[PDB]
């Protein structure tokens, strides 16, 4: 059942098809990336107002800044400069673009023929360069991932090279070894160039083995790469959170804060019912014109970091969860087709034995339960005791539970926040590496089904039937599903961490007395914007001020709870109403019609059902979080007083 | 050809419905008991079933219950099982796996 | 979960659970009323208040056991006349409750033939007994005449009530419970004359008639919460609810007086330490709390004893589908059918209509919502504002505005949106047209899946279908709540700070401030909810339910049964690892019937647990409409 989220499957393409759609991908992200530049263009170089401050632009543009381009300036000169040279640039974006389009036609036909020199260039074999390609490699890698790196490495090489060269003439950053400052990372970038270039020249003359990859690399690589690629996004946006709040950045991120921003559908200057424009409040701008927006209370440069933190920090996880999810189906294809047993490499004969699978899974489930009691009861606790049920005041709630001094390194405000927020990550992370790890080792057989007959013979099969009274969901694709469900949880606390929320208890700073005294017995200098379930109030100030804001919490609830129909064990009722639907159009039949009305309604196939449920569930939770991230940062650095002295 | 299911392993899902063309109607469910244990299982009309194949190729039998016998009367749970393998797990002795 | 199954039951099994349940219902009803007194004659302090209590002050007052009246001493007579009834209440009870035992367990002295008060138990039903539920019917009749009399001569006697006619006043209830009580004995003794004939429910019947009972209680109660709506609204009850809002109210949960952390310092003078703090009724709007939780409370358990009702009629519907009884019945209710095409054409009727109007009415709604935030430059002129109840059903409604018209469509969009799982359940308990094309026949009130074939055939049975049904009405149920709340159902960020969110109230001309949207509405009452600390609790505690409800909703059963296995070995290597070979814990999983079972439970349970919060949380609508944001 080849469906239309198969055709562009990699058991259909070849080596030279994935370069033609990578190549494509790039050339139309080009585009994309003109389009934003555009975007970016504040006063036109004509002599003109600009776009008003996309959020897509609002992300690049601290990076944009780091460079030559794109200046922090209210003078409408210099401003044009960065006009002119956003346009230029995004030129140039477009131009290479173009040509990466070409390119990745031509590879998708597996037609190489060079219009000056009437040649055929082989995928298989070739000269990477006239002379460089002879200089360096005398050849090709022999069609074989593994032999392919080096050459990969190298030619990264020659893309740091590259953006070093780019920096140090039309960027004019000199690299010096200053890393505080910017003209330190085309110094870098040789570095990495002269690195990955040894690296990829020892990887060509000795090629790494893992040879489970290189016979399906179409899926096992793909897997490994994006598992590999998703903890390298994870990793970036870490790295990117710590170092968008250090001094280094701050002349090109707290600046940020500095300048207000016109937003498209922030709220505009109302009108009244009758406005002779031949009643308007805020007069000085003109009639539905957006009002500034203040960075300063609106935090946008920790909304920008945000946004750009948890963009990679959610796209590492589901990379990692995709990745897990193909390489369950390569291990399903291998282990319907033989192969399974046949792999010989550590990545698979260490899960080759069930018992091990039981011991791993068995260890992982207990670390989670433990970790998760140990948070959960330390929250509820906590909430109980601001709440004061049962007569417990907050000196009973883990407001002593400090990370420890040798850990305390890495925390601004040492609190429970941190330590609950530091658990639940690790107990989310657990949570969803149960799911993946029952991807990676039961994508054939569960011990349960090893005991009862039954085996997974498919990567997208609903389920075995009501037999035993379950079966629902033990396909790898429903696991992909539960993983990224409950890894939910964990890119919500890290989005409400990132934000600026007191993740120890449920109620922090509700009219309640002990939740207003969090702070006051917890001697913190940062007023966390608010506790778990307070968060949402406190946050949707913003999102209901901001017409588009709650046009997009709108449209996500409603995705959401469209998915709800899709969710549910209700797929035989759909069909049977189905049926009642077509037998109603039927009945049209004999309203004047006299004609034929062959439309069957359809209704999702249960592996299709859990698949648009699972898409509208994240795209729903997920389009909120966005406004979850763009109402603001809203965190006040000063302590709250006791309501009672 | 003369393709059987064996409902003593059979747990009646009833993928081969969804394999089978809606002409012919040759998988059909017969019910046992409660539905939870197991309940009902499927069967062939072998006067119906007229040689598609479709079942057995399509191998989505979880159970193994969906059995092909040929002319010389071998029987096939699966149309290529895994080979049987003398298991024995292997450790390096100076590797960090030991 | 069916251990109380009608088939296991004998008539007399039935008569003893209800009055073992009616015994238990005065007991917790003198709980209730020794929990209300305000002061006790004793002179200590008493129970503050409890929305157990101040749901049923009201009555109370009306029937002069409790007074709203300001001075101890007639509070402290009012608690005398109060635990006195609730004595009475205890000890009714216990005799119930004896009687229920006595019934449950067959040892008395004649069941199939009895006499009753034999003195004129002669004179009445000729001295004999009502073999069957038809000759039921009328002695059913006269009993209940029996009760409308005792509660007009207990009236007269012990509450000292006039039975004067003018029906402003509880003298009203009096007079119309003599004139029930002779219309009661009029039915009751033309149905002893003559038997009804609604056969179907003469057959064996437990389920049968309980379930077409249940369905018509149900309807009855959602009749009595509208018409509990209206008159708690009429000044004629303003005497009993409106003074809900001249007092004050001490309830449990309440922010206490705030101590401090170095106190033998207090918020609050006079106000010990960790006393629950005073709330003026004006704030809340209690008239209306009382009267919203009344009302839906009633509304609620009319819904679901209809979808109950139903459920249990597809249940013996499929029982006389199995046996080859389906198709001999000679009562109408069954003819209309039995046919199989005018099903099929009353669902899909059914599911036209609803699709129609659902369409039009949630247009409505979102057009509003794109007028109201000027989406793709829309103004508020853009809107439905026109779109008004006609002056011929503004009668019906108070304030007659858009609002109103979405209410009313949104109410029947829901019941025909519950009607089409209720029909599912009535007409497609043994067969469907689907079912009948596929070749396949069902035979069991719970099976859940079949297999996965053609797609999928999760959730075809009809206790799935009750359970979609409930589902859906959930929306239905919650409309009601937030129309009896002030929500303004008709868009969804109504009195937002927004462009043109307040406008409406300078363009509709709106005499009656009303709360919020439907996204603004939630915002707007936890503002009130999270100064409590029992609403909060409710309201984590509710969403924690309705999370853990999806864990058994989705199709996910199998993937928990794997994961119990795994579990189940980790747990036997450990448990024989630290200890000596102690083998057990096989970790339950619930079967797909009965997860679907717990996941409605735990949905239904924690949605109207935070529904609860709507109605408790204040009315906190205002007359003065909002001005235009110019
Ligand atoms: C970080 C870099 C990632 C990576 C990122 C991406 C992204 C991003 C895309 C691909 C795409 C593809 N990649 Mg890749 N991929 C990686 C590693 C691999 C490896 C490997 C190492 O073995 C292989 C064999 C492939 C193979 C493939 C194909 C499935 C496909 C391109 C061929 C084709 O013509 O598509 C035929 C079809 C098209 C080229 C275009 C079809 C139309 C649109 C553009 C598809 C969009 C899908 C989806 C919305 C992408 C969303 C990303 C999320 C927003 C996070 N990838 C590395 C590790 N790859 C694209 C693809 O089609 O995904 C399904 C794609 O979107
Ligand atoms: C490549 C596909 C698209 C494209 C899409 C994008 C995207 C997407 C972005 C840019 C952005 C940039 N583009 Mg471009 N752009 C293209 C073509 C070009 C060409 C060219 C002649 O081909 C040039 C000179 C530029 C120029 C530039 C700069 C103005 C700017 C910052 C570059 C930089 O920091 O790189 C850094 C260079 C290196 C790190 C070295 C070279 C790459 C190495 C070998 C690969 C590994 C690093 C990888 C990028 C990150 C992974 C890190 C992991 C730890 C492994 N574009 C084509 C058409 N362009 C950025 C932007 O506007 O920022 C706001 C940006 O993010
Ligand atoms: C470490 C570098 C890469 C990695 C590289 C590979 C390679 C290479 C292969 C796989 C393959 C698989 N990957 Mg991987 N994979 C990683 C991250 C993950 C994660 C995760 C969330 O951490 C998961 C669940 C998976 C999932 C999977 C499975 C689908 C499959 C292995 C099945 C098996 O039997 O394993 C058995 C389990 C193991 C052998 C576990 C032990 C791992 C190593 C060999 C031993 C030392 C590590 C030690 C236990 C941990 C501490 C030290 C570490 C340095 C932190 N990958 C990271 C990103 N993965 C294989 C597959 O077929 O792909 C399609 C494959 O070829
Ligand atoms: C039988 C079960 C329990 C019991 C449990 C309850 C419960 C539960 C409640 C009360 C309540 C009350 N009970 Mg009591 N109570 C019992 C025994 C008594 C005795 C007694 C003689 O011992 C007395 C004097 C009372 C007195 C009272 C009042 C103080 C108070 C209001 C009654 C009133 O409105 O009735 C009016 C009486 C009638 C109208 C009699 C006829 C009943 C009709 C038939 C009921 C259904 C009507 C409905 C519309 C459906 C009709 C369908 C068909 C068309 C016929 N109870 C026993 C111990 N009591 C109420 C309360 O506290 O209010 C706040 C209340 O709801
Ligand atoms: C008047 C409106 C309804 C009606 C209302 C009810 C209600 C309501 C109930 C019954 C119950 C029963 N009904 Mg009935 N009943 C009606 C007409 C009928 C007819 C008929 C037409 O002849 C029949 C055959 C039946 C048949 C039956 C039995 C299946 C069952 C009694 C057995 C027993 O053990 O229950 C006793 C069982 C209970 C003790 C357990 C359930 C009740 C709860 C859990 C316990 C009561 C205490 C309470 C929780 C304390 C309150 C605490 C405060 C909230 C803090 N009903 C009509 C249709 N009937 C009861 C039963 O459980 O049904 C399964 C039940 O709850
Ligand atoms: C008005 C009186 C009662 C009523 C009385 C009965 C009786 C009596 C029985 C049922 C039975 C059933 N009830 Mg009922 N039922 C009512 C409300 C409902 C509702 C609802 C509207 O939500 C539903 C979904 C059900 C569901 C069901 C089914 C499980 C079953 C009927 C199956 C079938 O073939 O019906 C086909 C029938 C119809 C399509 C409707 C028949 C209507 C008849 C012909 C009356 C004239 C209709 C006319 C428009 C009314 C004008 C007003 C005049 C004053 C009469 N009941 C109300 C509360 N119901 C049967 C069962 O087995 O119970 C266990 C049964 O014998
Ligand atoms: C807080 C609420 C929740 C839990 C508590 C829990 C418990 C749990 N579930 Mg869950 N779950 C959801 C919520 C909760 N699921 C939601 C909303 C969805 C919708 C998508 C969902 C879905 C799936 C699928 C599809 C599968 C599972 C499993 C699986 C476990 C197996 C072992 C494990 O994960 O150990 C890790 C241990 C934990 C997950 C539990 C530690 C306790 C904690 C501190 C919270 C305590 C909450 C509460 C107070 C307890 C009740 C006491 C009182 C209130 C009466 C397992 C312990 C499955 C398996 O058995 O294998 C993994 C499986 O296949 N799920
Ligand atoms: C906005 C949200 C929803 C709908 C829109 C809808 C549409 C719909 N569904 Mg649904 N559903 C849930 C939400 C929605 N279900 C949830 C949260 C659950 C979890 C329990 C759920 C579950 C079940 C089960 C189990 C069954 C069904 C059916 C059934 C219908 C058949 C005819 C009918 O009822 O029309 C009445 C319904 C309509 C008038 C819907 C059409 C306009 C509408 C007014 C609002 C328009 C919204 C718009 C289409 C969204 C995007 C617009 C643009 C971007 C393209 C049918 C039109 C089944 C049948 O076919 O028979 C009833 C069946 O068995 N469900
Ligand atoms: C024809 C349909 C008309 C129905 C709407 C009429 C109306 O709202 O009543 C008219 C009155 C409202 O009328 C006025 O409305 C005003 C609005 O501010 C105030 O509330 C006034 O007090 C009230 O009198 O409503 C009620 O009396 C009942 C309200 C709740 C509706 C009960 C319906 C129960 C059905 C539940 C089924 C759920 C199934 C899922
Ligand atoms: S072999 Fe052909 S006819 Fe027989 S069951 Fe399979 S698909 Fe149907
Ligand atoms: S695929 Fe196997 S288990 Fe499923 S119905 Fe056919 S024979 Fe039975
Ligand atoms: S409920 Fe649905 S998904 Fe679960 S076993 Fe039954 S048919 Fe399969
Ligand atoms: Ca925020
Ligand atoms: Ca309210």
């Amino acid at each position: 059942s080849t469906k239309w989220y198969q055709i562009f499957d990699t058991e259909k393409l070849d080596d030279e098809q994935v370069v033609g759609g990578h190549l494509a991908l790039l050339g139309v992200l080009g585009f994309i990336m003109g389009i934003y530049y555009i975007s970016g263009i504040q006063v036109f170089p004509w002599g003109a107002p600009g776009f008003h401050d996309n959020w897509f632009y609002l992300t690049i543009k601290p990076r944009m800044v780091s460079l030559g381009i794109d200046t922090y300036s209210t003078k409408t000169a210099d401003l044009e400069a960065a006009g002119a040279r956003l346009l230029g640039w995004a030129a140039f974006h477009f131009l290479v673009g173009s040509v990466l389009i070409f390119g990745g036609w031509r590879h998708w036909t597996h037609n190489l023929t060079n219009p000056f020199t009437g040649r055929c260039g082989n995928f298989r074999d070739f000269r990477f360069l006239g002379k460089f390609g002879d200089v360096v490699f005398n050849g090709t890698s022999a069609k074989s991932y593994k032999e392919a790196l080096g050459p990969h490495a190298v030619y990264m090489s020659l893309l740091f090279l590259g953006w070093g060269i780019v920096m140090w003439a039309i960027l004019g950053f000199a690299p010096i070894p200053d890393f505080q400052t910017i003209n330190s990372e085309t110094f870098m970038s040789f570095v990495f160039a002269v690195i990955f270039f040894a690296l990829g020249i020892y990887w060509w003359n000795n090629p790494p083995n893992a040879a489970i990859h290189l016979n399906d690399d179409m899926k096992a690589a793909f897997s490994v790469h994006l598992t590999a690629i998703g903890y390298i996004n994870i990793a970036l946006g870490c790295i990117a959170f710590v170092a968008f709040q250090q001094p280094s950045f701050a002349p090109y991120y707290k600046e940020l804060d500095k300048l207000v921003f016109y937003l498209y559908g922030e709220p505009f200057n109302r009108v009244s019912f009758n406005f002779v424009e031949q009643a308007k409040e805020f007069a000085d701008f003109p009639a539905y014109a957006i009002l500034p927006k203040s960075g300063e209370a609106f935090g946008m440069a920790r909304v920008v970091t945000n946004l750009i933190v948890f963009n990679h920090i959610i796209c590492g996880v589901l990379y990692v969860f995709a990745g897990v999810y193909h390489g369950g189906q390569y291990l399903l294809k291998i282990q319907l087709n033989g192969m399974y047993n046949q792999i010989k490499s550590i990545w698979i004969t260490k899960g080759r034995d069930q018992e091990v699978q039981v011991k791993i899974l068995g260890t992982v489930m207990a670390l989670c339960f433990a970790t998760m009691l140990s948070v959960y009861a330390v929250i509820v606790w906590n909430t109980i005791c601001e709440l004061n049920i049962f007569g417990t005041n907050i000196t009973m709630s883990f407001y002593w539970l400090k990370p420890l001094p040798i850990f305390q390194w890495m925390f601004a405000d040492p609190s429970i926040n941190d330590w609950v927020m530091a658990h639940v990550i690790t107990a989310g992370s657990l949570f969803s590496l149960i799911a993946l790890v029952r991807i990676a080792f039961f994508a054939h057989t569960s011990p349960l089904w090893d005991d009862l007959g039954l085996k997974k013979n498919s990567y997208s099969f609903p389920c075995l039937g009501p037999v035993y009274g379950g079966t629902c969901g033990v396909s790898i694709q429903d696991q992909l599903w539960f993983a990224m469900l409950w890894g939910i949880k964990g890119l919500s606390a890290v989005c409400w961490y990132i934000d600026g929320a007191w993740i120890a208890s449920m109620m922090y700073g509700v009219p309640a007395a002990d939740a207003k005294a969090w702070d006051s017995i917890a001697h913190l200098h940062h007023h966390y914007t608010s506790g778990i379930f307070y968060y949402f109030w406190t946050e949707t100030v913003t999102i209901f001020s901001s017409s588009h804001l709650s046009t997009i919490l709108m449209i996500g609830h409603l995705v959401w709870f469209i998915s709800f129909a899709v969710w549910f064990e209700d797929r035989g009722s759909r069909l049977e109403g189905a049926d009642i639907q077509t037998r109603t159009i039927r009945w049209l039949g004999k309203k004047f019609l006299n004609r034929d009305v062959n439309f069957r309604f359809p209704v999702l196939t249960i592996s299709d059902s859990k698949l648009a449920g699972t898409f509208l569930y994240f795209g729903g939770t997920f389009m909120l979080v966005f406004l979850f991230l763009a109402n603001g940062f809203y965190q006040t650095n000063s302590p709250l007083p006791p309501p009672v002295s | 050809k003369h393709y059987f299911i064996i409902e003593n392993l059979c747990v009646g899902c009833g993928l081969c419905l969804d394999k089978c063309p809606p002409k012919v109607n040759a998988i059909g469910y017969k019910f046992y008991g409660d539905v939870q244990e197991g309940g009902f299982r499927c069967y062939i009309d072998q006067a119906a079933c007229i040689s598609c194949s479709a079942c057995f190729s399509g191998d989505e039998c979880p159970s193994g219950a969906l059995i092909e016998v040929l002319p010389d009367g071998e029987v096939l749970d699966f149309s290529y099982t895994p080979p049987e393998r003398l298991d024995f797990d292997l450790r390096f002795l100076h590797r960090f796996h030991r």
